[PDB]
């Protein structure tokens, strides 16, 4: 009906948000050498997935880190040098975050027409009968 | 090919744990030494070196590992969810969990000891080691155990996940409660 | 995503590790006994849209 | 010999067939617009 | 028979919900700054139930320190659903009536 | 409704997938031996009953630029350029003959 | 009970950072 | 007989739509070198006529092209370039066609008014008497 | 018999319906990368149907997948790529889904009020002799 | 007999363009 | 009861209207090193409240300092300089201020919008079964 | 989904070894 | 089920396994 | 609305507090016996459900 | 306007000479 | 008849002597 | 009682 | 809050002792 | 003709050291005149 | 007495704009330095009064000039300068016109919304008992 | 009236 | 508003209020 159109474009709302999210953190530890975890940060991912379980549903299937290695910086006098002297940078890459960034704001506007567009339908359909 | 010290370099991050995810590695040198957590998900590795050492947790999620040698040190967990590992060998120190869920896993080595949580979810193992001990939860769902042995300790909650079982150990304390 | 924004954004990081390969030969400078390096670029796939296969 | 060939790409012939396509891209947007504007007005002919 | 109860059905209680309802969903868009607020849902179902209950909603994200477990995106889309079924539930049970006069009248 | 929304909205689609292909060549300014892709419209009438108003626009690929790119001296003895018109035969992993 | 604190910038931080006065951080968690 | 006033308004809306997807395929048609089969697109523009001798219908007798020359641009290596390296375009004006585009509209729309006016008129005159 | 009218009027509501949840779907599933290169996402689309062996109702004979080819995106960093660094995306056209949106709306209230001013025909229908 | 298709913009746009199923179309 | 959601968005609105003023007074007072009470200005910052145990107002329990260290300066020749040359400035920080000002006037702006649904509610009620 | 407890708050420390 | 290296929310424990993600 | 608007802001206000490191290192050039500070950034998650 | 036969089907072709 | 009037059949061409010979 | 609230009044 | 008696006007002194 | 007046805007509600208002005008404030 | 209603934003609606023309002449006349009537200007500003004692209506009483001194420039070439060679100039301040600006249209249309829904209090008044 | 109060006629 | 009986006079708007 037209209100799973609410609860779809719903999920898609929640689902650049958690892009959105993933992004911010991703552009605050683009720098951050060390971390709380013992692990040094990499960059993650919102891979999205249609759960078809007519009406698609979208939902995130979890957060997936990044497969480039990390950037290796020779710094021999830092605490945190191996025996090289080399310390380790997060693999975050400035441009696919903005690229990402763009990308989920627009489809976020996207699913508000939508979710506009089946309000104004249920409204008309309400007035049949008055 | 096989992991070199240079490329070893090229993978670990600040507080020294290797990252082989998706890298083409099919051997890893003996005595291996890892100052962190190590992860070998979807790696071509079938085998794991004899005297292999890691400082942190071993990951090895959806990977084509197959074989453990004796005489391996992990401080923290195992992980091979997914993997190819038919077998468990003897004498494994593990100081955490061993999550063995969808894995062609037949043997487990008797008496053996868990320090953290154990799964055997949707694995084809016939039969529990006599005088297991498992310090967390216990999952058995989706497998094929039906009969537990004499004697075993589960320190935690044991989940059937849908199994039946059968023939209950004569001996059994039990910390938590049984699921279905 | 747009498929514009990918294929500019490929440029991007295409010229990226241009950058940070003109950067290493400039650091080595003064290596005795070293070899520049230069950065290769090719075009990516081409699709057909308008046809089914 | 001796030389590398690059690309021919002309970057002002690009960048000016830019703005020209989002131009009319634009006003075509407008063109959708007046249409479904010109679809609600003529809906009033039923609403006895 | 013919009684109010069965005449009405059970649009004169789903009015009643609604209105609850829009009320939560209110108290949690405005709660939704205030640090240590847990977002409350209510189960439509629970109120069925009390015709013939105001839960916590386990947050899809982590905090930020704040404790408050309240996404404004979910809030106004519930909000919307839950008024255009409300004005539904108002033309139920305002024609349950209007037919009611009819079939005393005769006209 | 009136059939000029999908008119319109046929022509804001090609307009886009120009600006992908415009996009190609400007992502492969550096890159060796690249022959920008050229990009036009067409206008195909709508034949059929009534009066000949509706006439689509739809983006093609007519050419490319064939001029001479620019040339960077290397110094190399296995870097080769063409001068003016030519091709190198090549054969790809397919095995198929192909003029770069 | 009643939960309360500072909202906005100074809640949304780690708690490392401590902008916000102890005794009002133990509201946070309930009241009577 | 007020249903005339219908015909006289639904011909004024015809006229309108045709006038209306006449600017549709000029701005989309503005930038294009080619053709369907050999000739370069000319900014269409339909004729409207009153056939006056009660009302007078407004009828749309055809489409005429302007008689702007084709604008010549410089592209010498074009492939279809002429002798003298030139290419012609369409004379379509950007600024006529969005004038059309405003009028037409707002033409279209007024003529819905009318007709739902005198749609009106007609059922005041079926309750005359009673 | 009595309401052939709602019958027709009414299935284009139910038709309407179905293709503005499809294009909700595609918009929410723009982005989804999902697994694998044939479990990927695809535009889904209604297929409307009219039995002609008075009125003929508007039935909707299933979804259909769009039939254009995937989006290729070279980026060798997404664990779900392939071996040359591609994740292939759904061929959702957000023109084309917007276009629809559009023409969803605005068809399936047009409906209503046929559907409504049929029911006043009925009613006058009551008061005739009176 | 029945006359059936994809409606929307997936049909109102030239056949080159090769969006509908052959089949469906 | 939908007057009840009144108070609430009407209590929330007064809550982040209160929240907007402190951070004026935190951009106009983010370099005054005197003051009419003999202390330094300190960031301000409005505690709101819930009473939670149906409808929750929000309420503001009053305005609470931040507790980090004034920002010294050394500026020896400065009439209120201590022995060492520091004086003491206010812990205003620019970035946290002006996320305050966005945020508080979204929440204010959403508050409009339930107020807004809520009365056309009440009115819908009203007109049930006359 | 909803539950019949509140969720528990989320835990930002500057080292995990002390929660 | 779906990604095979999703990541986990809850803290480290190393003794526990973590039932956030799918871990089937 | 959205927490990323803090999640950001948590990240620009550091940055302006690495400034301040790095601030006091030049104007400490100069200076006899100073040993320079060292700037970083620690990555803290928030861990909870979700 | 009313006629007996139905409406031909728009061509719309890519290339006029191809038909 | 308006004069100049575009038609809405494709134009008979050149090539294909079918076109330039049936009237 | 927010402990250690300020006050509105001259000190 | 109705009170029966009109609130005081603010005071914004320069200083707190001369007021 | 117990009323109440002073400039409305800008120029009251910045605080009294200004002196911006006329004295006259400011002291029509308390309900004098 | 909602008639007493019009009475009141009504009077508002000139007191408002009062005061916009006022901030005009203030902004026109801000760097003129002569005068028809032989004296500086000087920011001149309105005096709103209420006569407090059901509805009290508001009433500009008079316009009144700033108290500022006039800014003196330092021009002794010029030939309105004096001995001293300094030129006076209007003491308009540039950012309290701008907020007097934005006060006095936003008092504006807050009462027309007050007015517009007073009218419809009284329409509805009628309506009572049928 | 206002005390201060400017005067529209000419001075 | 307050409505008399003769019409008002037009303002003068001078340059110099002595050539009045």
């Amino acid at each position: 009906s037209l209100f799973n159109v609410f609860n779809v474009t719903g999920s898609a709302m929640s689902a650049e948000s958690v892009r959105l999210n993933t992004t911010s953190s991703n552009l605050a530890n683009a720098d951050s050498v060390s971390s709380s975890a013992k692990d040094t940060y990499k960059a993650r991912h919102a891979v999205f997935g249609a759960e078809l379980s007519d009406t698609v549903p979208v939902k995130v299937m979890g957060i997936v880190e990044s497969d480039k290695p990390l950037s290796a910086e020779y710094n021999p006098d830092h605490p945190l040098a191996n025996e090289e002297g080399y310390i380790y940078k997060p693999n975050v890459n400035v441009m696919e975050e903005m690229a990402n960034m763009i990308s989920a704001s627009r489809a976020y506007q996207t699913n508000v027409q939508v979710a506009d567009s089946s309000k104004q339908m249920l409204l008309r359909t309400l007035q049949m009968g008055q | 090919y096989e992991l070199d010290y240079y490329s070893k370099f090229g993978h670990t991050d600040n507080y020294g744990n290797l990252d082989l995810r998706n890298k083409p590695y099919t051997q890893l040198p003996s005595g291996f030494v890892v100052k962190g957590n190590l992860n070998i998900s979807q790696t071509p590795i079938k085998k794991l070196p004899k005297g292999l050492d890691v400082g942190g947790s071993l990951e090895a999620t959806n990977s084509a590992l197959k074989t453990i040698r004796s005489g391996t040190k992990i401080k923290g967990y195992a992980n091979l969810l997914g993997s190819k590992i038919e077998s468990w060998p003897r004498g494994i120190k593990l100081g955490g969990y061993l999550n063995l869920t969808d894995t062609p896993l037949k043997t487990l080595p008797a008496k053996l000891r868990v320090k953290g949580d154990l799964s055997v979810i949707r694995t084809p193992i016939s039969a529990l080691p006599e005088g297991l001990v498992v310090d967390g939860n216990l999952y058995i769902g989706g497998s094929a155990l039906q009969v537990f042995p004499d004697t075993m300790t589960v320190k935690g909650n044991i989940f059937l996940g849908g199994n039946k079982i059968t023939k209950w150990p004569s001996n059994l304390t039990l910390g938590g409660a049984v699921a279905p | 995503m747009h498929p514009a924004l990918w294929v500019s954004k490929t440029g991007l990081d295409a010229q990226q590790t241009n950058i940070a390969t003109i950067s290493n030969n400039l650091a080595n400078a003064s290596t005795v006994g070293y070899k520049k390096s230069r950065a290769v670029f090719e075009d990516l796939f081409y699709q057909n849209i308008n046809q089914p296969g | 010999t001796g030389a590398i060939e690059g690309s021919n790409v002309n970057a002002v012939g690009e960048m000016t067939a830019l703005i020209d396509l989002q131009r009319q891209f634009e006003m075509q947007v407008k063109m959708m617009s007046t249409a479904e504007e010109m679809d609600k007005s003529s809906d009033s002919l039923l609403r006895m | 028979a013919i009684s109010f109860d069965n005449a009405l059905g059970i649009h004169q209680h789903t009015v009643g919900v609604r209105e609850r309802n829009a009320e939560v969903i209110s108290t949690n868009i405005a709660q939704a700054n205030t640090p240590g607020y847990k977002a409350r849902g209510l189960d439509f179902a629970k109120e069925l139930q009390a015709a013939t209950d105001k839960l916590y909603r386990l947050p899809t994200q982590p905090d930020t320190g704040d404790g408050n477990t309240v996404d404004l995106d979910l809030e106004r889309n519930l909000f919307m659903q839950n008024q255009i079924r409300h004005q539904a539930s108002l033309d139920f049970l305002g024609s349950k009536f209007k037919n009611l006069t009819k079939a005393i009248k005769g006209e | 409704m009136d059939r000029a929304l999908f008119l319109a909205m046929s022509g804001a689609k090609q307009n886009m997938q120009a600006l992908q292909l415009r996009a190609n060549n400007l992502a492969n300014v550096s890159t060796t031996g690249f022959r920008a892709d050229l990009a036009q419209a067409r206008s195909m009438q709508a034949y059929g009953e009534g009066h000949p108003s509706r006439v689509f626009s739809m983006t093609e690929r007519p050419g490319h630029n064939f001029a001479q790119g620019s040339v960077i001296t290397t110094g190399r003895d296995l870097d080769v350029t063409i001068e003016g018109s030519g091709w190198i035969s090549v054969l790809d992993h397919t095995g198929k003959e192909g003029l770069t | 009970n009643m939960v309360a604190g500072i909202p906005g910038a100074l809640s949304n931080q780690p708690p490392a950072d401590a902008s916000i006065p102890q005794d009002v951080a133990q509201m946070k968690d309930g009241s009577v």
